[PDB]
RNA sequence: AACGACUCUCGGCAACGGAUAUCUCGGCUCUCGCAUCGAUGAAGAACGUAGCGAAAUGCGAUACUUGGUGUGAAUUGCAG
RNA sequence: GAUGAGUAGGAGGGCGCGGCGGUCGCUGCAAAACCUUGGGCGCGAGCCUGGGCGGAGCGGCCGUCGGUGCAGAUCUUGGUG
RNA sequence: CCCGUCUUGAAACACGGACCAAGGAGUCUGACAUGUGUGCGAGUCAACGGGCGAGUAAACCCGUAAGGCGUAAGGAAGCUG
RNA sequence: ACUGGCGAGAGACCGAUAGCGAACAAGUACCGCGAGGGAAAGAUGAAAAGGACUUUGAAAAGAGAGUCAAAGAGUGCUUGAAAUUGUCGGGAGGGAAGCGGAUGGGGGCCGGCGAUGCGCCCCGGUCGGUGUGGAACGGCGAGCCGGUCCGCCGAUCG
């Protein structure tokens, strides 16, 4: 430590490299949740796409 | 970007920079914040005084919500306006625009700076400080309270 | 083609920079490498050692690049590119790329007659 | 680029001008140069510079 | 050998040129390169070095700022090398005319509103080549956090230098060192 | 053994440029595209386009076949820019032919 | 370019598809530009093809020794099929070279591209001479 | 451009499922083009080669040969040819496999099969190319 | 006020205003360093 | 102090060795879809099984396969 | 016009390797790699070229990226005195 | 005088190194900071998500009292501003 | 939610000391009483057309011949670097050798290693030439100011 910086604190002493969430998969979730809403639409017509 | 770091401008020098005699090693004072109070005690005093010791009281389960309340200037209060209502406040002196700072997302008017000169202005506000409200009054306004 | 160059070419060496002690050991190549240690004696200049370079050997700018024909080398690499050296055939000397098709060098070779473009190996793989 | 007749049409609506917004970039105006007229040699040889 | 420090040669640094690539700002660099060397006005040299300098070396110039610095000067011309933004604070705006390399959005509307005009440094350099009846400004250099941080280090004596805390509370830098009741207050 | 400072899948390959810089670079691009220096100086052959820049009658986006659309480019002068897209059309040297590329 | 050629030369002068580099960015680099209508192949301001309204373009032009003048018109800056101003020249040089000199420098068209423009012309002139007959002389003399 | 998205435009896939690919896929991998003669009676352009045809060498050293086939090597990934063969060192005879690819099948031996898979060819082309 | 040709085709208002875009600055070091941000995503 | 031997050295060729270049039915990473082991004896282990086979792959005394269906003339190193 | 030492250390301008976005090219009339008592350029990192071998790919330029540069570590694996 | 290395001091009777090829070491990520480039500016940020779209992991559009940081500070706090 | 199973698509990833330990009869050969440990190892040619036959030798094999575009691709065979080794050729050597600088001797290499043109005369040949007509255009800003190409006269040179 040296220098003025602000006080660090880094909360990396577990073993956080196993508890990483990426989000490669987002735009294929945003894919998958739209293809729900397209399927459910089908299924309730007539009746409004935006619910109860 | 690797092409750019200088460590690449230091291939072929032994040391990378870190010198002959004092080495990189890995942690040659302690992790972090250690030795806060012994061997870095000059550091934390000169840069960082009140780091260590305790103040005031505790707040369990403390609310944020409960302490809202952002504030406007009374310098900042004819901004609010809208420039169509503007002008039809020096169209009209004989009525003044009512400003509900709640509206926009205001509770307490505070009195930094002045209003335009020769207008008043009706302020609807939850709070106010006396000096806010003494520069309404003086240029010939008023102020209402809400909740 | 005349060259435009009338300054004498003055090389402040010919030799080369080899590195040190690459005639000992083969791994040890002979580009050249600015020695590092702390007890280098050719870092540390003493006399009787390898030389290094520095820039007080660099070569007179008006002469500096030009070939001993008197002009300046640009690679070409088929007929289009020949045709840039038009206007400076006083000055660039043209020569054809390495791996330039004995074919595609006779028409690079013949255009440069009829431009007056010199040609530093414009005898290559022709035989 | 090759625009169509009806695509050129858009472009202001799409991206505005220097005087009004446009209508599908909401809020969004054309930026402006530091140099109104980039032409140096009119500048430098102007009259008024020449002076 | 010579007795001299560095064989006699500068170890000072300024900026002979922008280090921003924008083809702009160079072309009016070259104007002002022109201007300067062949007018020798002192007016030009000051306008050529503050072109070459950094965005926190160009501040900018609040609209309010600008019309107090430019009250009884209507026929000068303001000349700012940076930024004129808009003030909320400032209610009556007069007619004047404003070079500056940028002027945002809602600072020109209110410009242009009140009869003024927002000139760039070439249409400067037709109408004011020698600086001619010019008010040349600048923005505060020091209004800005980091520079809150230089000085003095907070803990020494006679120091307002603001400290680098991941908070603002009572839990940070609020202890022994800061109030005579823990320690010491500094 | 293992690599030194092994490649790891949270590297932060993505980037999330202001949108209104991105803005600022498209018009740009549209402008400098109504230039014909700059059109010529990236490498395209505009020398037949009868003007920059170039708008043609929507009747084009009626046309359905590829032969109708090579006609179309003919007739506008833009076909010989097309033509040397297709005389250029090559193998890419080195490891990335093999990577799908 | 429609916009002014020094904006344009800001643009194109690091990177152009007709800028010809050779042998790195140090001592050794030499640089070109290949555009029909730069007289000398330099990349300059000057000289540039894409960064001025005013251009000369002087190349053989197809068969007969026939030589191809061209420059660029001021109002058709945004018609490229309709830019250059062509006139095929097959007479004498003496003629010809009247002929640049009054539709480049006499009209002050690109009167600082007169020598170029000539040499130029005298170049190109005698490499048509050279391909009709074949080369004669080394030109090594002097 | 494909679009299906089960259809790969990986090199590796398409080089595996081709070399790894059965013999009944070999068969249609196998094909050559018909005559112009046989391809304007009968509407078709191209037909998996069978052991009793007649092709013509249109490719390689033997262009310009006809003869009988006489084996599909579908693990080699060719046919032999009658009298289309070379002498080994010793001076005995072995046939030249060549690629169905790269010859014209002149005659076909046709049977009901064959027949029946000639008619589902020309189906579609004088529909599909034709009518449309 | 500049306007624009459109060009007809075989087998077919003949100008059209030129748009505010197509005067906008020409910034290559905008586009640059934008260009190669937005390739990585 | 020739010649020749020996040692060293330079070049041509020949050796020794498997670097480099160009490859790749493999690996690695990301994304997507699906939900299906077993006392009705699973996973695993063992032994056997082909006209000529040890392994790998397959199979179970019906043993590199039976049957049905599809495809429509091969399998193949040799033999028959 | 003046001036030139430099370990530890800092910085600038450049060289070289492999991709990507572009652009300009080369190649069975012989690409890459490799070999050479051929020649030349640069203070230098390196670069260009002749000849040979080889038999199918490769390079320049702008931008951008990285598992990007070795004489050492009783370094690792392989090979050889 | 043999290189590399630690050292006030190495040709050292200090250590590593028989030879060659190939491999071989300041990296990725989170927080913060100064500096610089760029955009906008009392604002700024399309970030979760939605609308879509190169038949599409990109690009493009969306902030309606959303949220972050900034726009006001002092006090342990009640509070004042 | 999903580094297992089954199926599928993709990549600015690795390219046989890399990438999974394993591109191949790899969790195999092999080691350990055992729990366990755990490799090396890819590329002839487009096609085997994989070298008949003659001759020497106990044999391996050599010599010649044959196939092939190529055996300078001959079954661990594409390319074939370095250490190291043999041989032929040049040269040196009184208890190291190498190396920096400077010449010399002997080699090797280099015709852009080094030119042969230019000016003025006449002999011939060839090819074009003020003033008016057309064709397609241009510079300067309606109007002035031009060149290029074709044709016709005159001029009679270049
Ligand atoms: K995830
Ligand atoms: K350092
Ligand atoms: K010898
Ligand atoms: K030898
Ligand atoms: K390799
Ligand atoms: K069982
Ligand atoms: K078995
Ligand atoms: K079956
Ligand atoms: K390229
Ligand atoms: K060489
Ligand atoms: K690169
Ligand atoms: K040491
Ligand atoms: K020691
Ligand atoms: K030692
Ligand atoms: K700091
Ligand atoms: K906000
Ligand atoms: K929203
Ligand atoms: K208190
Ligand atoms: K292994
Ligand atoms: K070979
Ligand atoms: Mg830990
Ligand atoms: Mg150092
Ligand atoms: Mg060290
Ligand atoms: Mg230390
Ligand atoms: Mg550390
Ligand atoms: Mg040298
Ligand atoms: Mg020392
Ligand atoms: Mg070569
Ligand atoms: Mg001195
Ligand atoms: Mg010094
Ligand atoms: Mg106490
Ligand atoms: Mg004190
Ligand atoms: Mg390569
Ligand atoms: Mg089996
Ligand atoms: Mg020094
Ligand atoms: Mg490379
Ligand atoms: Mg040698
Ligand atoms: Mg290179
Ligand atoms: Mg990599
Ligand atoms: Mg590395
Ligand atoms: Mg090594
Ligand atoms: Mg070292
Ligand atoms: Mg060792
Ligand atoms: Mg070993
Ligand atoms: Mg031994
Ligand atoms: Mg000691
Ligand atoms: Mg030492
Ligand atoms: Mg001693
Ligand atoms: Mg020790
Ligand atoms: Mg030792
Ligand atoms: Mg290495
Ligand atoms: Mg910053
Ligand atoms: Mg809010
Ligand atoms: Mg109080
Ligand atoms: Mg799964
Ligand atoms: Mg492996
Ligand atoms: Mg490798
Ligand atoms: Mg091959
Ligand atoms: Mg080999
Ligand atoms: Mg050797």
């Amino acid at each position: 430590m040296k220098h003025n910086n602000v006080i660090p604190n880094g909360h990396f002493k577990k073993h956080w490299q196993n508890y990483v969430r990426t989000w490669f998969n987002q735009p294929a979730r945003k894919t998958r949740r739209r293809a729900a809403r397209q399927k459910k639409a089908a299924t309730i017509f007539p009746r409004p796409t935006a619910g109860s | 970007t690797t092409r750019f770091k200088k460590n690449r401008k230091k291939r072929g020098h032994v040391s990378a920079g870190h010198g002959r005699i004092g080495k990189h090693r890995k942690h040659p004072g302690g992790r972090g914040n250690a030795g806060g109070m012994h061997h870095h005690r000059i550091l934390f005093d000169k840069y960082h005084p009140g780091y260590f010791g305790k103040v005031g009281m505790r707040y369990f389960h403390k609310l944020r919500n409960k302490f809202y309340c952002p504030t406007v200037n009374i310098d900042t209060l004819w901004s609010l306006v809208p420039q169509e209502v503007k002008d039809k406040a020096a169209a009209n002196k004989g009525t003044a625009p009512l400003i509900d700072v709640t509206q926009f997302g205001y509770f307490k008017v505070l009195g930094k700076g002045v209003l335009p000169t020769g207008q008043p202005v009706v302020v609807k506000a939850k709070l106010i400080s006396k000096n806010a409200e003494k520069k309404i009054k003086e240029n010939g306004g008023a102020v209402v309270l809400t909740a | 083609a005349v060259p435009l160059l009338n300054k004498k070419v003055v090389k402040k060496r010919v030799k080369r920079f080899i590195r040190p002690q690459s005639d000992r050991r083969i791994t040890v190549k002979e580009s050249w490498r600015r020695p590092k240690g702390i007890d280098s004696r050719v870092r540390r200049k003493f006399k009787g050692c390898v030389l290094m370079p520095n820039i007080g050997y660099g070569s007179d700018k008006k002469t500096r690049h030009y070939l001993p024909n008197g002009f300046k080398k640009f690679v070409v690499h088929n007929a289009s590119e020949l045709e840039i050296l038009m206007m400076h055939n006083r000055t660039y000397c043209a020569e054809i790329a390495h791996n330039v098709s004995t074919r595609k060098r006779k028409e690079i070779v013949e255009r440069a007659a009829q431009l007056d473009v010199v040609i530093t190996n414009k005898l290559a793989r022709l035989h | 680029i090759i625009w169509t007749k009806c695509a050129y049409e858009k472009l202001d609506a799409i991206y505005g001008t220097f005087d009004k917004p446009s209508q599908e970039k909401k809020g969004y105006l054309l930026p402006r140069p530091k140099m109104v007229n980039a032409d140096l040699a009119r500048i430098i040889n102007s009259d008024e510079v020449q002076s | 050998g010579i007795d001299l420090v560095a064989g006699g040669k500068s170890k000072k640094t300024k900026r002979t040129a922008p280090k921003s690539d924008d083809v702009y700002l160079k072309l009016l660099v070259k104007l002002y390169r022109f201007l300067a060397r062949r007018t020798g006005s002192k007016f030009n040299a000051v306008i050529l070095k503050r072109l070459f300098m950094s965005k926190i070396n160009k501040p900018p110039l609040s609209l309010s700022r600008l019309i107090t610095y430019a009250t009884g000067k209507g026929d000068n011309i303001v000349v700012l090398v940076g930024t004129v933004t808009d003030d909320v604070r400032a209610y009556e705006v007069p007619k004047i005319k404003v070079c500056a390399l940028k002027f945002t959005e809602t600072a020109r509307a209110r410009i242009e509103k009140a009869g003024g005009e927002c000139l760039t440094f070439d249409q400067l350099a037709l109408r004011a080549p020698l600086g001619q009846n010019t008010l040349l400004l600048r923005g505060p250099k020091n209004s800005r956090e980091a520079v809150k941080h230089f000085g003095p280090a907070p803990g020494v004596p006679h120091s307002h230098t603001k400290p680098y805390v991941r908070a603002k509370g009572r839990k940070f830098e609020r202890a022994r060192g800061k109030r005579n009741s823990r320690g010491y207050k500094a | 053994g293992r690599m030194f400072a092994p490649t790891q899948t949270w590297r932060r390959w993505h980037r999330k440029i202001p949108v209104n810089q991105k803005r600022y670079a498209v018009a740009s691009a549209i402008a400098a595209s109504s230039v014909p220096s700059l059109v010529l100086a990236r490498g395209h052959r505009i020398e037949s386009v009868p003007e920059l820049p170039l708008v043609v009658s929507d009747s084009v986006e009626g046309i359905e076949k590829t032969s109708n659309a090579i006609k179309a480019l003919k007739q506008i002068g833009a076909y010989p820019d097309a033509e040397k897209a297709k005389d250029s059309h090559a193998i890419r040297p080195g490891k990335g032919k093999m990577r799908n590329r | 370019t429609t916009v002014p050629g020094q904006l344009v030369w800001e643009i194109v002068k690091k990177n152009n598809s007709f800028l010809v580099k050779e042998f790195g960015n140090g001592t050794a680099g030499v640089v070109f530009s290949k555009e029909p209508n730069n007289l000398y192949n330099l990349h300059s301001y000057k000289h540039s093809g894409l960064a001025n309204k005013k251009t000369v373009t002087i190349q053989p032009d197809g068969k007969d020794k026939s030589v191809l003048l061209a420059t660029s018109k001021t109002k058709k800056q945004n018609k490229p099929s309709r830019l250059l101003n062509k006139s095929v020249m097959k007479k004498e040089f003496s003629r010809m070279a009247k002929a640049v000199t009054n539709q480049v420098g006499d009209n002050y068209y690109r009167p600082d591209l007169k020598k170029a423009a000539l040499a130029r012309l005298s170049a190109v002139h005698r490499s048509l001479k050279v391909t009709k007959s074949g080369a004669k002389k080394r030109n090594r003399q002097a | 451009m494909k679009y299906n998205p089960r259809v790969s435009s990986s090199r590796r896939k398409s080089r595996k499922a081709h070399f790894t690919a059965p013999s009944s896929v070999r068969r249609v991998l196998m094909s050559a083009p018909l005559s112009s003669e046989l391809r304007a009676k009968y509407n078709v352009r191209s037909m998996p080669v069978r052991k009793d045809d007649e092709v013509q060498v249109v490719r390689g050293t033997y262009k310009g040969r006809e003869g009988k086939v006489v084996q599909v090597y579908r693990k080699k990934w060719v046919i032999h040819i009658e009298r289309i063969t070379r002498e080994k060192v010793n001076g005995s005879t072995v046939n030249v496999g060549i690629n169905p690819s790269k010859v014209v099948v002149s005659k076909l031996r046709l049977d009901k099969d064959r027949r029946s898979l000639l008619d589902r060819k020309a189906k579609g082309r004088a529909a599909a190319d034709k009518d449309k | 006020i500049p306007t624009t040709t459109v060009q007809s085709l075989e087998n077919d208002s003949a100008a059209v205003p030129l748009p505010a875009v197509m005067k906008a600055p020409i910034r290559p070091d905008v586009v640059t360093y934008v260009h190669s941000n937005i390739s990585k995503n």
